[PDB]
Protein backbone atom coordinates (compact mmCIF):
# COMPACT_ATOMS: atom_id res chain seq x y z
CA UNK A 1 0.00 0.00 0.00
CA UNK A 2 3.21 1.84 -0.24
CA UNK A 3 4.25 1.09 -4.00
CA UNK A 4 2.30 0.38 -7.61
CA UNK A 5 3.60 0.39 -10.73
CA UNK A 6 1.53 -0.53 -14.19
CA UNK A 7 1.95 2.44 -16.11
CA UNK A 8 4.16 1.34 -18.64
CA UNK A 9 6.29 -2.38 -19.78
CA UNK A 10 8.77 -0.64 -22.77
CA UNK A 11 12.04 -0.69 -22.06
CA UNK A 12 13.70 -0.30 -25.99
CA UNK A 13 15.08 2.69 -27.64
CA UNK A 14 16.84 5.48 -24.95
CA UNK A 15 18.10 8.41 -26.64
CA UNK A 16 18.30 10.58 -23.13
CA UNK A 17 17.69 10.76 -18.91
CA UNK A 18 17.91 12.97 -16.68
CA UNK A 19 17.79 12.49 -13.04
CA UNK A 20 17.88 16.15 -10.30
CA UNK A 21 16.30 16.67 -6.48
CA UNK A 22 12.67 18.05 -6.26
CA UNK A 23 -5.29 22.63 0.78
CA UNK A 24 -2.71 24.32 1.89
CA UNK A 25 0.27 24.11 -1.07
CA UNK A 26 -0.32 25.92 -4.81
CA UNK A 27 1.66 24.44 -7.54
CA UNK A 28 1.97 26.69 -10.53
CA UNK A 29 3.99 25.31 -14.08
CA UNK A 30 4.24 26.65 -17.54
CA UNK A 31 5.03 23.77 -20.89
CA UNK A 32 5.89 25.20 -23.82
CA UNK A 33 8.04 23.97 -26.40
CA UNK A 34 10.06 26.38 -28.95
CA UNK A 35 12.55 25.13 -31.88
CA UNK A 36 13.76 22.18 -30.28
CA UNK B 1 33.14 -3.64 -28.87
CA UNK B 2 33.73 -5.99 -31.32
CA UNK B 3 33.10 -5.11 -35.45
CA UNK B 4 29.78 -7.19 -35.34
CA UNK B 5 28.58 -5.31 -32.67
CA UNK B 6 30.03 -1.66 -32.31
CA UNK B 7 27.43 0.24 -30.66
CA UNK B 8 25.97 3.38 -31.84
CA UNK B 9 26.40 4.30 -28.33
CA UNK B 10 24.83 8.28 -27.38
CA UNK B 11 27.02 9.43 -24.77
CA UNK B 12 25.59 12.93 -24.06
CA UNK B 13 25.84 15.62 -21.84
CA UNK B 14 29.46 16.05 -21.61
CA UNK B 15 32.77 17.51 -22.59
CA UNK B 16 35.56 16.29 -23.93
CA UNK B 17 39.18 17.90 -24.15
CA UNK B 18 41.73 16.74 -27.16
CA UNK B 19 44.31 18.87 -25.99
CA UNK B 20 44.82 14.92 -23.12
CA UNK B 21 44.75 13.19 -26.66
CA UNK B 22 47.47 15.97 -28.62
CA UNK B 23 50.18 15.31 -26.04
CA UNK B 24 49.22 11.64 -25.20
CA UNK B 25 52.48 10.52 -27.00
CA UNK B 26 51.11 7.05 -28.96
CA UNK B 27 48.66 7.66 -31.81
CA UNK B 28 49.61 6.71 -34.81
CA UNK B 29 46.96 7.79 -37.90
CA UNK B 30 45.12 10.57 -36.59
CA UNK B 31 43.04 11.53 -39.26
CA UNK B 32 40.09 14.72 -38.86
CA UNK B 33 38.05 14.83 -42.01
CA UNK B 34 36.29 17.24 -42.44
CA UNK B 35 37.38 20.38 -39.94
CA UNK B 36 40.99 20.56 -39.04
CA UNK B 37 41.87 19.48 -36.00
CA UNK B 38 43.01 22.86 -34.61
CA UNK B 39 39.87 24.19 -34.61
CA UNK B 40 38.20 20.95 -33.28
CA UNK B 41 37.81 22.20 -29.49
CA UNK B 42 36.73 25.52 -29.49
CA UNK B 43 33.95 24.71 -32.26
CA UNK B 44 31.82 22.06 -31.71
CA UNK B 45 29.11 20.23 -33.42
CA UNK B 46 25.81 18.09 -32.94
CA UNK B 47 25.02 14.36 -32.98
CA UNK B 48 28.55 13.24 -31.02
CA UNK B 49 27.87 10.12 -31.53
CA UNK B 50 31.06 7.72 -31.01
CA UNK C 1 47.80 27.92 -50.35
CA UNK C 2 50.93 26.25 -48.79
CA UNK C 3 54.34 26.62 -50.94
CA UNK C 4 57.32 24.69 -49.89
CA UNK C 5 61.15 25.71 -51.05
CA UNK C 6 63.13 22.76 -50.19
CA UNK C 7 67.14 23.48 -50.36
CA UNK C 8 70.57 21.71 -48.88
CA UNK C 9 71.36 19.33 -51.10
CA UNK C 10 74.94 18.35 -52.09
CA UNK C 11 77.11 15.51 -52.07
CA UNK C 12 79.73 14.49 -49.33
CA UNK C 13 81.39 11.15 -48.25
CA UNK C 14 80.14 8.82 -46.19
CA UNK C 15 80.13 9.34 -42.68
CA UNK C 16 80.28 13.28 -42.76
CA UNK C 17 77.10 15.43 -42.19
CA UNK C 18 74.30 17.45 -43.96
CA UNK C 19 71.81 19.41 -43.39
CA UNK C 20 68.72 19.66 -45.36
CA UNK C 21 65.96 22.68 -44.88
CA UNK C 22 62.41 23.05 -46.54
CA UNK C 23 61.17 26.14 -46.39
CA UNK C 24 57.22 26.91 -45.76
CA UNK C 25 55.49 30.41 -47.49
CA UNK C 26 51.50 30.60 -47.14
CA UNK C 27 49.12 29.66 -44.43
CA UNK C 28 51.17 28.93 -41.66
CA UNK C 29 49.57 28.19 -38.97
CA UNK C 30 47.11 26.06 -40.97
CA UNK C 31 50.04 23.73 -41.05
CA UNK C 32 50.32 20.28 -38.54
CA UNK C 33 52.72 17.95 -39.68
CA UNK C 34 55.62 17.71 -41.23
CA UNK C 35 57.16 14.70 -42.83
CA UNK C 36 60.22 13.79 -44.79
CA UNK C 37 60.43 11.50 -47.81
CA UNK C 38 62.79 9.49 -49.59
CA UNK C 39 62.80 7.69 -53.08
CA UNK C 40 65.72 5.66 -53.64
CA UNK C 41 66.76 4.59 -57.36
CA UNK C 42 64.88 1.05 -58.08
CA UNK C 43 63.09 1.63 -54.95
CA UNK C 44 59.25 3.13 -53.83
CA UNK C 45 58.98 6.32 -52.02
CA UNK C 46 59.03 5.80 -48.33
CA UNK C 47 59.20 7.77 -45.00
CA UNK C 48 62.29 8.59 -43.18
CA UNK C 49 61.00 11.44 -40.51
CA UNK C 50 57.66 12.76 -38.99
CA UNK C 51 57.18 16.04 -36.93
CA UNK C 52 54.12 17.15 -35.22
CA UNK C 53 53.90 21.40 -35.46
CA UNK C 54 51.31 21.54 -32.52
CA UNK C 55 53.31 18.80 -29.64
CA UNK C 56 56.91 18.75 -31.00
CA UNK C 57 57.35 14.72 -31.37
CA UNK C 58 59.52 13.25 -33.38
CA UNK C 59 58.91 9.57 -35.52
CA UNK C 60 62.07 8.14 -37.18
CA UNK C 61 61.96 4.67 -39.61
CA UNK C 62 64.28 1.87 -38.12
CA UNK C 63 67.19 2.04 -40.57
CA UNK C 64 67.38 6.21 -40.14
CA UNK C 65 66.45 5.47 -36.17
CA UNK C 66 69.87 7.16 -33.78
CA UNK C 67 71.06 8.88 -36.62
CA UNK C 68 68.84 11.17 -38.47
CA UNK C 69 66.99 14.02 -36.46
CA UNK C 70 64.33 16.81 -37.21
CA UNK C 71 63.46 20.08 -35.83
CA UNK C 72 61.37 22.68 -36.25
CA UNK C 73 62.12 26.92 -36.69
CA UNK C 74 59.14 28.82 -36.07
CA UNK C 75 60.80 31.87 -36.48
CA UNK C 76 61.90 31.08 -40.17
CA UNK C 77 59.47 28.83 -41.01
CA UNK C 78 61.34 26.07 -42.31
CA UNK C 79 61.39 22.77 -40.69
CA UNK C 80 65.51 21.42 -40.48
CA UNK C 81 66.73 18.08 -40.99
CA UNK C 82 69.78 17.08 -39.97
CA UNK C 83 72.11 13.74 -41.47
CA UNK C 84 74.62 13.12 -39.18
CA UNK C 85 76.84 9.65 -39.63
CA UNK C 86 76.05 8.75 -43.34
CA UNK C 87 76.17 5.66 -45.38
CA UNK C 88 76.45 4.87 -48.84
CA UNK C 89 72.77 3.44 -49.30
CA UNK C 90 71.08 6.62 -48.22
CA UNK C 91 71.85 8.01 -52.11
CA UNK C 92 68.27 9.41 -52.77
CA UNK C 93 66.01 11.90 -53.50
CA UNK C 94 64.32 13.66 -50.59
CA UNK C 95 61.08 15.38 -50.56
CA UNK C 96 59.51 17.53 -47.71
CA UNK C 97 55.75 17.06 -47.44
CA UNK C 98 53.53 19.54 -45.33
CA UNK C 99 49.90 18.58 -43.81
CA UNK C 100 47.20 20.92 -42.64
CA UNK C 101 44.73 17.85 -41.77
CA UNK C 102 46.68 15.88 -38.89
CA UNK C 103 49.31 13.82 -38.02
CA UNK C 104 49.68 10.37 -39.58
CA UNK C 105 52.37 7.53 -38.34
CA UNK C 106 54.01 6.01 -41.30
CA UNK C 107 54.39 8.79 -44.16
CA UNK C 108 52.43 7.54 -46.97
CA UNK C 109 52.41 8.99 -50.14
CA UNK C 110 48.37 8.38 -51.92
CA UNK C 111 47.64 10.88 -48.99
CA UNK C 112 46.99 14.75 -49.55
CA UNK C 113 50.74 16.26 -49.13
CA UNK C 114 51.92 19.51 -50.22
CA UNK C 115 54.94 18.63 -51.99
CA UNK C 116 57.98 20.13 -52.13
CA UNK C 117 60.37 20.27 -55.76
CA UNK C 118 62.96 17.80 -54.39
CA UNK C 119 66.94 17.43 -53.51
CA UNK C 120 69.39 15.06 -54.66
CA UNK C 121 71.78 14.08 -51.37
CA UNK C 122 74.68 12.06 -52.85
CA UNK C 123 76.83 9.99 -50.62
CA UNK C 124 79.41 7.65 -51.25
C1 LIG D 1 15.45 3.10 -32.53
O1 LIG D 1 15.13 4.49 -32.86
C2 LIG D 1 15.82 5.02 -34.01
C3 LIG D 1 15.40 6.47 -34.14
O2 LIG D 1 14.34 6.62 -35.07
C4 LIG D 1 15.49 4.18 -35.25
O3 LIG D 1 16.24 4.66 -36.35
C5 LIG D 1 15.80 2.71 -34.99
O4 LIG D 1 15.40 1.92 -36.11
C6 LIG D 1 15.10 2.20 -33.73
N1 LIG D 1 15.46 0.82 -33.46
C7 LIG D 1 14.56 -0.17 -33.41
C8 LIG D 1 15.10 -1.54 -33.13
O5 LIG D 1 13.36 0.03 -33.59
Amino acid sequence: MESEFRVYSSANNCTFEYVSQPFKNLREFVFKNIDG
Amino acid sequence: ASVYAWNRKRISNCVADYSVLYNSASFSTFKCYGVSPTKLNDLCFTNVYA
Amino acid sequence: QVQLVESGGGSVQAGGSLRLSCAASGSISSITYLGWFRQAPGKEREGVAALITVNGHTYYADSVKGRFTVSLDNAKNTVYLQMNSLKPEDTALYYCAAAAWGYAWPLHQDDYWYWGQGTQVTVS
